[PDB]
């Protein structure tokens, strides 16, 4: 039986966070560190969506225009200035 | 002041040599994969090679 894809609801609108960036806060919580506006790291608890691609879908929690903070796990406890690069 | 002297003074285990090499460790945050660490290898080489 051969493999069927069938192609399916085509989300309008999906929040793809590298699953990189994705990391879960409290158990099982996505949490965004995505920095605002002020550079303030700020991680910003979510629930990632189905894992797609590298990335996760995210139905909530995320908006369009996040800076994702991705890497740099390090350097950015939460509230830390930092220097964004995309 | 002998014994003024031998207090002041710090002490240690033992003088470190240059052995002509050394070591630089490589830890990423967690669930990274290697390609990730990779990419900071050729980083981290890229420094020393050049």
């Amino acid at each position: 039986f051969v493999r069927a894809r069938l192609e399916e609801g085509l989300n309008p609108n999906a929040i793809l966070v590298p699953q990189q960036g994705v990391t879960r806060t409290p158990r099982g919580d996505a949490t965004v560190l995505v920095v605002g506006a002020d550079d303030k790291v700020e991680t910003r608890p979510i629930v990632a969506s189905q894992a797609i691609g590298d990335k996760w879908l995210v139905t909530e929690g995320l908006k369009a225009g996040d800076r994702v903070v991705i890497s740099g796990l390090q350097k950015v406890r939460p509230g830390v200035q930092v220097k964004a690069q995309e | 002041g002998m014994a003024y002297l031998f207090v002041r003074l710090p002490s240690s285990f033992l003088p470190d040599e240059d052995q002509g090499v050394f070591m630089t460790m490589v830890q990423l945050p967690a669930g990274a994969t290697q390609e990730r660490t990779q990419k900071v290898l050729n980083e981290v080489t890229h420094y020393y090679l050049t």
